[PDB]
């Protein structure tokens, strides 16, 4: 009833981009982003929703609703990329919550 | 929960400013993009403040509480345009026009920016 996508930047100054687009009839009761410097709610409206996720906690400001990357993480396949991420949570009127993790590799 | 008064002066500004910065990208990026294009970008000021809203009360409730006393309409006017100023939304119209991803200009889209900014609906 969800669908969503990211799209990851080339350098960790630039902010990747959250993008969902909700089609619903049980209704969307909260949706909560979990990011490195803490817990942000969005309201996911019908139709497209759009957020920044930055790399850095040094991208943050005095400023709502900011989201910053855990990691980054190295992973076990290869040295040549690193893991940066964050999941979100939708809590629905009926039924569990939906879990959505949202991954970018940075190249090094 | 929010005094409608207050919900109105935070929606005014916000869009305000949002829209004040998309004025300024399209008179440098605008000329290659269609008139519903251009629209949609409109839209996207519009529904970042709803998709955001829950995140702008927490921190507007925190400064409020900082006053140290009773809260006056000027006082999230003020705030408003602190949202609509502290942010820079051209992240996304340069990443949305770049990849070729401005978004298909629907009538939902239509229907929100026709409205009034004191009348977009925001839930809590
Ligand atoms: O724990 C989050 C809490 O922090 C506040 C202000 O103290 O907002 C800051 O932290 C948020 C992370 O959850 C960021 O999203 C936000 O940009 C930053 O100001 C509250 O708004 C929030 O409840
Ligand atoms: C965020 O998720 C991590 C696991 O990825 C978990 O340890 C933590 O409890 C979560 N934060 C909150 C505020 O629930
Ligand atoms: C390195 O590992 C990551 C994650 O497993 C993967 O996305 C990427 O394609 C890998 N790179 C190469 C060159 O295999």
């Amino acid at each position: 009833a969800a669908d969503w996508d990211v799209y990851c930047s080339q350098d960790e100054s630039i902010p990747a981009k959250f993008i969902s687009r909700l089609v619903t009839s049980q209704a969307l009761e909260k949706t909560e982003i979990n990011c490195s410097n803490g817990l942000v709610p969005i309201t996911q409206e019908f139709g497209i929703n759009m957020m920044l996720i930055q790399y850095t906690r040094n991208e943050l400001l005095d400023s709502p609703g900011m989201c910053v990357f855990w990691g980054p993480y190295s992973v076990p396949k290869n040295d040549t990329v690193v893991l940066y991420t964050v999941t979100a949570r939708l809590k629905w009127s009926e039924g569990p919550p939906t879990n959505l993790s949202i991954q970018c590799y940075m190249p090094k | 929960f929010l005094n409608k008064a207050f919900e109105v002066a935070l929606k005014v500004q916000i869009i305000a400013g949002f829209d004040r910065g998309l004025v300024k990208w399209l008179r440098v990026h605008g000329r290659t993009l269609s008139t519903v294009q251009k629209k949609a970008l409109y839209f996207v000021n519009r529904r970042y403040m709803q998709t955001h809203w829950a995140n702008y009360m927490l921190w507007i409730n925190k400064k409020i509480d900082a006053l140290g006393r009773t809260p006056v309409v000027g006082d999230y006017t003020r705030l408003g345009a602190e949202i609509g100023r502290r942010i820079d939304m051209a992240y996304f119209y340069d990443f949305l026009k770049d990849k070729n991803m401005i978004p298909k200009y629907l009538p939902y889209m239509e229907e929100i920016n026709r409205m009034r900014p004191a009348d977009v609906p925001v839930k809590y």
